[PDB]
């Protein structure tokens, strides 16, 4: 991965999840 | 050339200049090297971990 031992993990919500959770408190807003 | 490493080697598509031999990124690490014997240039990846 990186150069000498360094190591990055990805976050366990991806970004398209994440946007899914906004969408629906947007639309439970707008609706309810 | 005096410096021992390792790694995998792999061919470029990078161009030295004649004069050059090491090649180098923003870290400071070494990451590219001219063949002594034939004149090509090679780039250097560590091996996983």
């Amino acid at each position: 991965q990186k150069f000498n031992g360094l190591n990055v993990l990805p976050p366990l919500l991806t970004d398209e999840m994440i946007a899914q959770y906004t969408s629906a408190l947007l639309a439970g807003t707008i609706t309810s | 050339n005096g410096l021992t490493g390792t790694g995998v080697l792999t061919e470029s598509n990078k161009k030295f200049l004649p004069f050059q031999q090491f090649g180098r990124d923003i870290a400071d690490t070494t990451d590219a090297v001219r063949d002594p014997q034939t004149l090509e240039i090679l780039d250097i990846t560590p091996c996983s971990f």
